RNA sequence: AAACUGCGAAUGGCUCAUUAAAUCAGUUAUGGUUCCUUUGGUCGCUCGUACUUGGAUAACUGUGGUAAUUCUAGAGCUAAUACAUGCCGACGGGCGCUGACCCCCUUCGCGGGGGGGAUGCGUGCAUUUAUCAGUGGUGACUCUAGAUAACCUCGGGCCGAUCGCACGCCGGCGGCGACGACCCAUUCGAACGUCUGCCCUAUCAACUUUCGAUGGUAGUCGCCGUGCCUACCAUGGUGACCACGGGUGACGGGGAAUCAGGGUUCGAUUCCGGAGAGGGAGCCUGAGAAACGGCUACCACAUCCAAGGAAGGCAGCAGGCGCGCAAAUU
């Protein structure tokens, strides 16, 4: 329950969890030691990462990805898939003949780790480039900042 | 011993093929009836089965057990063979020599 | 002509690509060679770079490690009992990665009594042949019986494993890829994973 | 060749070990 | 293509070889080797286009096949062998020794050195790894690997090789105040003192270098070669001292060389 | 000479049909891969006939078949850096796991503590899995190195049965090369990704999802990352900021003509990148090809024939026919 919802046993692959022990620790405090790492670009790992119990192999903090490439940022529009959200990135494109600009946008399906709970729509995520996680997913949510009005 | 031959159109006999008529096989290196031009080449060539019928031009034959009389074109005369052994261990095998 | 290209797929919007180049060799796939259980039969595939792959088509034996004890032994493979992806890889008894498999226990039993001097998986009839009596009840030195009894303070297995040692068949999970290296290796299921797959096999049957 | 370079490195490793080991305890009491 | 390419068109050759347009369709196309083909001199270009010892490629074949050219102490019969930055080309028959060092305009100069100097060279360490029973390794900028270096040698330092043994004699560390040559980009061939290094994580670092006359320029970190310690170079420097003149003062020097000579 | 062996034939040359976020350009990344060669490292690190191993097969000799091909069959020889096989040596040991025994100290003694050890067992690098501790590095590793328990594919992994030159020093010990070789690094790449960028069309407004569409979990396959494929789930994904569909007398750039300034039109074409060798498809060999001056089919054409069969691919250089307003020397 609460993790094992799939047909296969979910576990962090780096942590061995069947270390035998004597009854003074076998009965006293039962804690699976969590694997987490520190991604390197000044981003600090959230609290829910290092103490949570979720298992996500695509999480940037407790899974097997590395963050290298482009740091970008968008705004959450759709939260309707399993562990992956859709952001929108707005920019101005310079047309040279008219010396002017036009509002364009591009969508990005991006992977959202379960360590970012309380993510609304309309708020600004920071995304980092990883290896291709899916057919259309190449980025990963690294930092969430709320919208302007949510006190 | 029956040792192969050609049919009435010149196609040779392959050993494994168990037909009377000709077939088409895709031949590679290490096969008979085909010599490849490049490395890895394979070609589809006609070839005849190994069962002897009355539709050949030559049936090659190899005498294995000599009889009592002498066919005058075959069995009487001797050849000097060419080219004795060249590897050193086939020299000593010929004359039953020692290491010394 | 099995291919793994992306260009035969739709785009993210749903429009179809037109192919601009035809099938290249580096995008090839090979047939999905299904390992079975039988006497050892392994074919060799020549792959990109001139390297080498091993298609196990039939395996019967591979080494599995007892995780708690750190004891790795080569062990006969009995049967497939649970596959987490498809159920038709069980009735056909196909060995792939992460499948749950029944292995022999006697290389683990003979290590256990040689290292801990305790019976494991023995019946209550207690018929003991004179082979293992001189390793279970040997004469030994005082310094050595001290070590052998100091090991006996922690030589305790879970109850979920000893009922398997009663039947001579542990449960294991294959950790390597038999179509890619020709080997079926893995580990013995213990603990939370063990009771997870036990209730999965229980609910499936 | 292998035995000579392994010795010459270990002789050189002692200097780079003990020069750092001098300034190991130098900062602690100060 | 279906595989690796073997030709080089003459227009797509590197600019600093100073080939011209009309003598052919092809350029010499360097062999694979210790230096990159956008960063090297093939031995055929050094021996007939720079030194004028030959007039054809056939004569370069004849000169090299008499085993007369040693590059870094070893005889090379390959006429497209890629010589590169700070290689010692030593012709024993004429008694000449050369080192390939960039000019102030980013081309390899015909720099002659004494046979005392021709027994060493400087290399830039690009990679350190520990491999297979704890043996530390170097990888220099010309594909040398060295087992058991000094443990103070770190990546981006500059070591000194003895060309016969192949072993390190001493090294310079990467620090502010040491002397550089730029080996890449716009600032190629310039020489000065490190004053600064700003570290951008996940990307390229930028090193600020100050010229001997007070000019200042930046490069990337990979385009930096530490020549000497402090101000003293450990090698001899070419005609210009790594001080790039502007076009106005270069014109003034070129005109002052005509009103005095003649 | 021939022939076997090795390498090259995947470059170059030609053309612009396809192709509209595709190709391509600038920018990034491989911490997600492979890499003949070059260059450097490594190559008594492994504790278990060699002063040299075995069987063939061409060229050659000889007998032939077919109307016909760079078609080949049978017989007699003989080689290897082809194909196979396989040892000494360094080699004395070390290092871990067992551990009969022996000895010492304390204890009245039991008991407790400490040394040596016969016996076996395993052992290096590469592979596959599991566990433990945390020399060097990164912005960041589930990195590198280490330690332990094993495994190690008959369609087997490395650990040299190879060749030349100069000749030798005290029967041994040899100096230069050449060809090799697992692995590591480098070079030349390649391949998959990141971000931004393209002409006309709404008389194309909704598309995608049955037959993967968007995502999750486990696998399979792949050189590896990934719906690439499969199984089970979720119902997603794109769009008036123009999706989807169609057209283009569209290969993309560097560039070209014109030009007060702004612009408009062209770029098949010698440099770079892509694609394709009549149309599709499938492969072998190899480091590299879905190769076409390689092979196997089908479709369309088309050649030789003794009617049984055999052979083909100029969008290489010339040249011819055609087509046309339109373009050169067998």
């Amino acid at each position: 329950a609460d993790i094992q919802t799939e047909r296969a046993y979910q576990k962090q692959p780096t942590i061995f969890q069947n270390k035998k022990r004597v009854l003074l620790g076998e009965t006293g405090k039962e804690k699976l030691p969590r694997y987490y790492k520190n991604i390197g670009l000044g981003f600090k790992t959230p609290k829910e990462a290092i103490e949570g119990t979720y298992i996500d192999k695509k999480c940037p903090f407790t899974g097997n990805v590395s963050i290298r490439g482009r740091i970008l940022s968008g705004v959450v529009t759709k939260m309707k898939m399993q562990r992956t959200i859709v952001i929108r990135r707005d920019y101005l494109h310079y047309i040279r003949k008219y010396n002017r600009f036009e509002k364009r946008h591009k969508n990005m399906s991006v992977h959202l780790s379960p360590c970012f709970r309380d993510v609304q729509i309309g708020d600004i995520v920071t995304v980092g480039e990883c290896r291709p996680l899916s057919k259309t997913v190449r980025f990963n949510v690294l930092k969430v900042t709320k919208a302007a009005g949510t006190k | 011993r029956i040792s192969g031959g050609n049919d009435k159109q010149g196609f040779p006999m392959k050993q494994g093929v168990l037909t009377h008529g000709r077939v088409r096989l895709l031949l590679s290196k290490g096969h008979s009836c085909y010599r490849p031009r490049r490395t890895g080449e394979r070609k589809r060539k006609s070839v005849r089965g190994c069962i002897v019928d009355a539709n050949l031009s030559v049936l090659n034959l190899v005498i294995v057990k000599k009889g009592e009389k002498d066919i005058p074109g075959l069995t009487d005369t001797t050849v000097p063979r060419r080219l004795g052994p060249k590897r050193a261990s086939r020299i000593r095998k010929l004359f039953n020599l020692s290491k010394e | 002509g099995i291919s793994r290209d992306n260009w035969h797929k739709r785009r993210k919007t749903g429009g179809k690509r037109k192919p601009y180049h035809k099938k290249r060799k580096y995008e090839l796939g090979r047939p999905a060679a299904n390992t079975k259980i039988g006497p050892r039969r392994i074919h060799t595939v020549r792959v990109r770079g001139g390297n080498k792959k091993y298609r196990a088509l039939r395996l019967d034996v591979g080494n599995f490690s007892w995780g708690s004890e750190c004891c790795t032994r080569k062990t006969r493979i009995i049967d497939v009992v649970y596959n987490a992806s498809n159920n038709e890889l069980v009735r056909t008894k196909t060995l792939v990665k992460n499948c749950i498999v029944l292995i022999d226990s006697t290389p683990y039993r003979q290590w256990y009594e040689s290292h801990y001097a305790l019976p494991l998986g023995r019946k209550k009839g207690a018929k003991l042949t004179p082979e293992e009596e001189e390793i279970l009840n040997k004469k030994r030195s005082k310094k050595i019986q001290k070590k052998y009894d100091e090991r006996k303070k922690n030589a305790k297995i879970s109850s979920l494993l000893e009922e398997q040692f009663q039947q001579g068949k542990l449960l294991a999970c294959i950790a390597s890829r038999p179509g890619q290296c020709g080997r079926a290796d893995g580990y013995v299921l213990e603990g939370k994973e063990l009771e997870f797959y036990l209730r999965k096999i229980k609910a499936r049957k | 060749k292998n035995k000579e370079e392994a010795a010459e490195y270990a002789k050189l490793l002692a200097k780079r070990m003990k020069e750092a080991k001098e300034k190991r305890q130098e900062q602690i009491a100060k | 293509a279906r595989g690796p390419k073997k030709h080089l068109k003459r227009v797509a050759a590197p600019k600093h070889w100073m080939l011209d347009k009309l003598t052919g369709v092809f350029a010499p196309r360097p062999s694979t080797g210790p230096h990159k083909l956008r960063e090297c001199l093939p031995l055929i270009i050094f021996l007939r286009n720079r030194l004028k010892y030959a007039l054809t490629g056939d004569e370069v074949k004849k000169i090299c096949m008499q085993r007369f050219i040693k590059i870094d102490g070893k005889v090379r019969t390959d006429i497209t062998y890629p010589a590169g930055f700070m290689d010692v080309i030593s012709i024993d028959k004429t008694g000449e020794n050369f080192r390939l060092i960039y000019d102030t305009k980013g081309r390899f100069a015909v720099h002659r050195i004494t046979p005392e100097e021709a027994k060493y060279k400087l290399c830039k360490v690009r990679k350190i790894f520990v491999g297979t029973k704890g043996i530390p390794h170097l990888v220099t900028h010309d594909a040398r690997t060295i087992r058991y270096p000094d443990p103070l040698i770190k990546v981006n330092d500059t070591i000194q090789i003895d060309l016969e043994t192949g072993k390190i004699t001493d090294f310079i560390k990467f620090d502010t105040g040491n002397l550089c040559m730029v080996t890449g980009g716009a600032n190629l061939g310039r020489i000065g003192v490190i004053t600064n290094r700003e570290r951008h994580p996940g990307s390229f670092d930028v090193v600020h270098v100050k010229d001997a006359n007070g000019n200042s320029f930046a490069t990337r970190l990979s385009n930096i070669f530490v020549i000497g310690k402090g101000n003293k170079p450990w090698i001899s420097l070419p005609r210009g001292k790594g001080i790039r003149l502007t076009i106005a003062e270069e014109r003034d020097k070129r005109l002052a060389a005509k009103q005095s000579s003649g």
